[PDB]
């Protein structure tokens, strides 16, 4: 094997790839997209992206991945530490849990596209899909699921826009700017319905079904 | 500062080392009356050639084929000691002591030169890594 | 890892550039909600799957004389994603005009800095069509057509022919046509309502559509568009397929015309 | 391109300096072999030849590239530079015309000029990177 | 139970700190003149402690860069 | 204990985690959200966000958290200076007032959701909540509270807008824009009430009820 | 010539000036003004400019400048590639077709004003005028032409408005809002005659003539 | 004293804290808020934000502060020239004129709010207030003053809009956009009055009386 | 003199201060405000702000400034090129022509106000006013002049609006929206009068008279 | 392969990739600036 | 068949590690007292291994810089 | 991990102990009946490499704690008692110092490699 | 804090003092009746650690001389070499601690 030779060079580059790939390959794209769209509704942003929505999404994705992270730890780190596994079977031992998690979340038609364009042959089972196929399918499926959620979240707030605009026009309030009137009503729409708990809970539930 | 200069200077180091070890053997075994089977010790020399004979261009030294010096194998006369033949003559290995002194002297100097060449090339190459940045 | 690779790492750059153009321009791919890193990584991580079996060899010239190659790829991306926006503009027209019938937009009639109607009905139908798009094979056919462009118009000295940007220019075109063909029943019924309540003015000029008409027309419009919401689901089929065909056509028009 | 046409000269010069470097270290390594006939090359003429013609290294052939597990091996390769004989002073009874002082002052000079070339390439490449940020 | 990111970082920092503390105790003993402890061991262990602390610092830098890369993006 | 190794290595990283995590752990979420929503009312921005509202919120949060900071000071710093406390006992000594402070503000149902989706076993008391549960729950509760304050602030300016519009088009001024007429009345209403004192005092006193 | 220095300064800076200066140098001003004016007729936007109208104008100006770009390509990108023409004759050869293009659309008295206020002396021939004088004159001329095209486009929709209002008010419809009646009639006029193709073709023809 | 370390370490960080705290602790809040509200009246921007209003405000507040900066110069910079003063008494020596100015501008009851919410002890006189309580008090009082000025600014253009709309209504003009006619009259009232001089001068006068 | 330190230090800072202070110190304020107000008339924006009117305003101000910049050039750039002038007399030699230019446009009373709020003593001649007084006075005078030009521009289109409205009422157009009717007539009026040429010419001739 | 050749290749490729990325950045910025105007 | 340049990086890392391991085992054998192995051979191989390791480190640095730059193009 | 340094660590420590033994041999060159000693380096190094229990860890104040001379065959009997042969001792001492320097260089180079990987 | 360098700093100071003492020994290696002195490094280091800011014990003599002088030069040479080496060690150890403390920091 490697002997504190290239090790600790591969480790540090692994840490380099941590923030982008490992948070754009597991979760935290769907949640963060849903939060962004939710802020698109409710009128103005008024939630400090760089801090609060990002932090809440990061905590929520940690809580979601506690089982996957636990299985990767138990089957890689404890064995990779000093005995019978070292950066050779460590990779597949840590990849199998992540693969299972990613497969459980993929839309079944994206894999079709990326296998049909990678010129790969027929795939017998769920396992037969490799990483080179699994990643783009997972990100495409995550985008699809995130936008389905986000637009379903818009629909009620645009209902509020509809009703308020139509009532103002019915009364003849000629050109009263219905967005300003709608904004507080969108806010109680989102707080009386117990909005943040229901949203976080629905995302966590949807994210393993 | 190519990597095939490590091979050349390392081969030079090895050849100089082997020549020096042979010269030390010569100087130590002066006045060694007998060999293990029973024979006068024959003072030896090492043959230096250029390494990688075919094609190539120039590069490195090889110390293949250690040979046996053809000095006339000086005699002494002690017909009381065994190992002296008829007309009692102990065969007395043929070591040119001052020549061997000088051989070791020059071998050390050339070895030191090549060691230095190794260090200088490595410094050249490590500063090659700092190309750009 | 040397230029023995690091100029074979010139195999990734052009396909990456084209995929990135499409992603930055495509309907679903280029939504401001996605973090920029996701879109970029999706471009890189699609090209990594497509880059082998793409025999590409060019040169990023200093003071690039081959920037006219880069142009090419960008243009093709602009061809594929942006055109697919027409299908949304259509509904973003249709529903908008429906509001322009009921009462919602008399602020936009006689004069301002506030439009206030884009939030009301255009964003209903536009995100409904967003979902209708996605639910197929929405997200994907654009990417498959991009790969097909890689195979039909890979990399060349004759990238784009004239007479072929008119296709996309006078293409929409079908923006107005399809927006109408969708909103026609609603418009016609509310025309009937408006003319009827106007005919009421003949019995009494006091009936004052400002007082009688608008509350009636708002309920008629809301109820009627509720009744004619499902009619969008078949239309979107059309609304996407034909535009795909146009793209497909131009994608397959270009090679035999080069 | 036009990136490797402006940096081409210093790249070729620096590679030629490295080639002359292992020529001189072959001179040093064969300091005390008999009949060596120290070699050297003309740097200016050879650099002009490299710029006009190319590399065109003479003599070298690797094995073929079939399915894996076919034991790659290579022949003895040498740059196309024509080695020139160094005109000797002080004949030395064993043909070895390697004068330590000449070879060593040339070694130091070549080292210094190789470092100069590294500095020039580093400057040009840092300039390129400073434009593009 | 869990990976416990906080617990894992605590364990790593404890490992580094106890390594340096043990090296400092060994140097303490040597300079104080206790027999047993040797100079070569003192220098080797102090250099190993320096290596471990440097690894900790590098991992810190990469993790801080990761965190600040996550927290800069818009939502 | 730690030995000027990890110490001053956890200090500098503590400072780098400061601006996001600590400022969004205590307050300055509620204050900033309320000020942003208030600024949507009263017309345009009309107040330099990154200049006055942020600084005012910083000062306000200093004052609100001052009892917490004093308790952390007395229970952690001086005992941490030189004697019987070194950065492990210091951690709970400095956390306990902060954990109590965040508990007092959390919705009594956010903890439920995050504890149940983190597989947490039964909780004996208010002190059994782990920081892992208590951070995101506090964030969600804080967002709810901020939006509640936001609607309650929007209300009177909605009143002014609607009354002005009704009066205008009842008088026959069919299509004079009511926002332009109303904006001076919004400012007048918010200055006669001495709106800034009422707002900041109510926020501060709400934030410990 | 320039020396691995300035080349890739002037290029990157030229790319920086691209979107404003180079796009408003050629076309996409007339087209965009005409499209916006057409959007003023037919009622509301109903065409998402950030999404559709700007891209349509972009495609149309690509089509429009296909001849000048082809001639630029012939005069420069062949010779300037690797031989005998180096960024001095290349500049004037590549300026000639664009400059002829702009001069062919500039009103013959715009250049008069901009010469008379740049204190330029005699201008010997049409080719003697510099870009300094050619840019603002071309912009002003193109604004005039865009307003002419927009006026002609406004003609028929104005006719429809007045005829529909006349029919409604003559048939006794005292006080109906003729705008909502006219809007679908506007669409009908615009689609039955296949209006978009007529518009883009007429613009394209009139743009060079 | 400090030793060319922490001196010149407090200096650079002071310059870092300059743009926000120092421009929003002296003036330029009232002035910029009045300018922005004025710009909301008279319709559109009609003055580039980041350039002319901001620069004019910066000049104006330099001009108001010139007496306080003169006293700060006399009491800090001249003695801080090597002799009897180095950044320890120099601090409050340079604060005192500025504190006197702010107290002379603060509301006499915002101090009460930010003192009582700080658990601060009873105050003997104006000199006993700390900078801590003084900052938020000054900011809040200055926001009140700015909004009062803004209300008074909105008065006359409100008058013009109402009179224009009433004249149109009496003439029977059912559906004319009275804002379009009234805007040139808004500028009218703002130039014959010579509004920029009056407003700049009245801000300066109000700021010290 | 200066020694290639502060030279090439003050040069880069001068460049940074260029876009805001220099442009809003020379011209392009009057031009851009007049363009904005013309855009207010004629209906919608219908001319892209961020590109075309900005470019045309830059070109107009370059042409107008050419005499000023030529005087500055002959008085600094030749005599600053290596001989008897090095960025100390360069500054004032270059300022004097610009100062004379700005004085020629300042209102006679803005200078008075800003001098009187500087507590400056008596001034002897126009050479005695410093740049400190001369910047804000020029800015305020420029805003007044811009608004006056704004009136002269709104007048004819106001006439068209009112005459169209009056014809429509007398004819019996109950509530036709006269704005849509008048917009093409506004464009027609502005194109036959040859309005872009004659407008930019009028601004230029006004600006130095 | 020569070592100096390997590092010169490293740096040449790095500069080329930097230049391509910067050019694409300029073009993307121009596209978005064109697409963010009013119509 | 295919190059799969991640496989090329793996091959480079394996080469570097194997060279260092060979030098380490040669030093092992020599200091253990095993006849044969010479001192100059040990030192020369250790020198070459050091140069290869710095090769790997420099490639690491430039690959990380390249990746940190390709993640900066706006899309 | 980070026990790759163990081998040269132990080799250097054993070289130092052998240095102490040989210095003792030199120092006792003339004491009667000293009967010079040595160690077998290969065997000792193998033995140390091939081959420690931490005590009870209950509540604090619990006091954690913890803690082959071969005979060189002589030549030239003396009957002044001693058996230290100066020539053999001197050659062994010089060789041992040289190999100690080698081990120090190797360990330093490993540490340099480890430290260079980290920046 | 920042008393984590105290031990080696005080050790290095005591080493310097012992250097001075041994140099005085060498200097007075000829003055009649000198009675060579020394200090016990371990005990003095512990004493300065427990309290802060040194009795001159008498080096027990061998080999009388009739001039009263008891500086036995060989012992002094060995002790001077030992003290110099330990001083250089202390320099290296303090240097390593300061290097580490300033490496963690920037």
């Amino acid at each position: 094997s490697w002997s504190l030779s290239v090790q600790t060079l591969v480790f540090i580059t692994s840490l380099t790839f941590l923030p982008a790939i490992l948070l754009m390959m597991t979760s935290f794209t769907r949640i963060i997209i849903v939060f962004g769209l939710l802020r698109n509704a409710l009128g103005t942003p008024s939630a400090p992206p760089n801090q609060v929505l990002l932090g809440l999404a990061l905590f929520l994705t940690f809580f979601i991945m506690s089982p996957v992270i636990d299985k990767i730890y138990v089957d890689a780190y404890q064995p990779f530490s000093e005995q019978k596994i070292s950066m050779q079977e460590a990779l597949d031992k840590g990849a199998q849990p992540l693969r299972a998690f990613m497969l459980r979340q993929t839309r079944e038609a994206d894999l079709a596209l990326f296998a049909r364009l990678a010129n790969s042959g027929p795939l017998q089972g769920p396992e037969a899909v490799p990483m080179r196929i699994l990643l783009p399918a997972y990100v495409t499926s995550e985008l699809k699921t995130a936008f389905q959620i986000g637009f379903t979240i818009f629909i009620p707030f645009l209902i509020i826009d509809l009703v308020i605009a139509s009532v103002l026009m019915a009364l003849g309030m000629m050109m009263v700017p219905p967005a300003t009137i709608a904004l507080p009503f969108k806010l109680m729409l989102f707080v009386l319905v117990d909005g943040w708990q229901l949203l976080m809970g629905s995302l966590a539930q949807s994210f393993y079904s | 500062a190519l990597l095939n200069i490590f091979d050349i200077a390392g081969s030079a180091l090895a050849a100089q080392s082997k020549r020096l070890n042979v010269a030390a053997s010569n100087l130590a075994n002066a006045d060694s009356v007998t060999g293990p089977d029973g024979q006068p010790y024959r003072a030896k020399q090492v043959v230096f050639q250029v390494d990688a004979a075919p094609g190539q261009a120039t590069g490195g030294v090889k110390v293949a084929s250690v040979i046996e010096s053809q000095a006339p194998e000086k005699l002494v006369y002690e017909p009381g000691n065994p190992l002296a033949d008829a007309n009692g003559y102990v065969k007395m290995p043929n070591v040119d002591v001052v020549g061997e002194m000088v051989n070791t002297m020059s071998a050390s100097r050339s070895y030191q030169a090549n060691i230095e060449v190794l260090n200088t090339v490595k410094s050249m190459m490590l500063k090659t890594l700092t190309l750009g940045q | 890892t040397s230029e023995q690779w690091l100029y074979w790492l010139h195999l990734y750059f052009w396909p990456l550039l084209r995929v990135l153009a499409l992603i930055s321009t495509a309907p679903i791919l280029s939504e401001r909600a996605i973090p920029k890193r996701v879109k970029l990584g999706l471009g890189i991580m699609i090209t990594l799957v497509i880059a082998p079996s793409l025999p590409a060899n060019d040169t990023p010239l200093f003071s690039i004389a081959a920037l006219w190659l880069a142009m090419q790829q960008i243009l093709i991306g602009i061809a594929l994603g942006f055109t697919m926006q027409f299908a949304f503009a259509a509904v973003r027209t249709a529903g908008e005009f429906i509001g322009l019938q009921m009462g919602l937009s008399f602020a936009t009639f006689v004069d301002p800095g506030s439009h206030l109607n884009m939030p009301v009905l255009a964003r209903i139908m536009d995100m409904l069509a967003m979902l209708l798009f996605l639910t197929f094979n929405g997200h994907l056919w654009l990417i498959s057509l991009l790969v097909d462009t890689f195979h039909t118009l890979p990399i060349g000295s004759n990238p784009v022919n004239s007479n072929a940007f008119m296709a996309l220019a006078r293409a929409g075109g079908l923006i107005f046509l399809n927006g109408l063909m969708l909103a026609l029943p609603v418009i016609t019924l509310l025309l009937t309502l408006n003319l009827a309540l106007g005919l009421l003015n003949r019995m009494a000029p006091q009936l004052s559509i400002f007082v009688i008409g608008f509350p009636l027309t708002l309920t008629v419009g809301i109820m009627l568009m509720a009744a004619l919401m499902p009619l969008i689901a078949p239309f979107c089929e059309h609304l996407f397929s034909e535009i795909f065909n146009l793209l497909a056509d131009i994608v397959s028009e270009m090679p035999i015309n080069n | 391109d036009r990136l490797d046409a402006a940096l081409r000269f210093q790249q070729e010069a620096l590679n030629l300096r490295a080639q002359r470097q292992e020529i001189l270290a072959a001179n040093i390594a064969n300091a005390d072999t008999p009949g060596y006939q120290a070699r050297d090359i003309d740097f200016a003429s050879e650099l002009k030849k490299v710029m006009v013609r190319g590399r065109e290294e003479t003599g070298g052939v690797a094995l073929t590239l079939t399915s894996s597990h076919h034991i790659p091996a290579q022949a003895v390769s040498s740059p196309a530079v024509d080695l020139l004989y160094r005109v000797p002073d002080q004949p030395s009874l064993d043909g070895n015309t390697v004068d330590m002082d000449r070879e060593r002052t040339q070694f130091a000079d070549n080292s210094l000029k190789y470092q100069m070339g590294l500095t020039v390439l580093g400057s040009q490449l840092k300039g390129m990177m400073n434009v593009l940020q | 139970s869990t990976v416990s990111f906080a617990g894992q970082l605590h364990a790593a920092l404890d490992r580094i700190s106890d390594r340096q503390a043990a090296a400092r105790v060994q140097a303490e003993k040597f300079t104080l003149g206790e027999p047993g402890i040797a100079l070569n061991d003192v220098m080797a262990d102090m250099q190993k402690a320096s290596v471990s602390m440097q690894m900790g610092i590098q991992v810190r830098n990469k993790l801080v860069a990761a965190y600040q890369e996550v927290m800069s993006m818009q939502v």
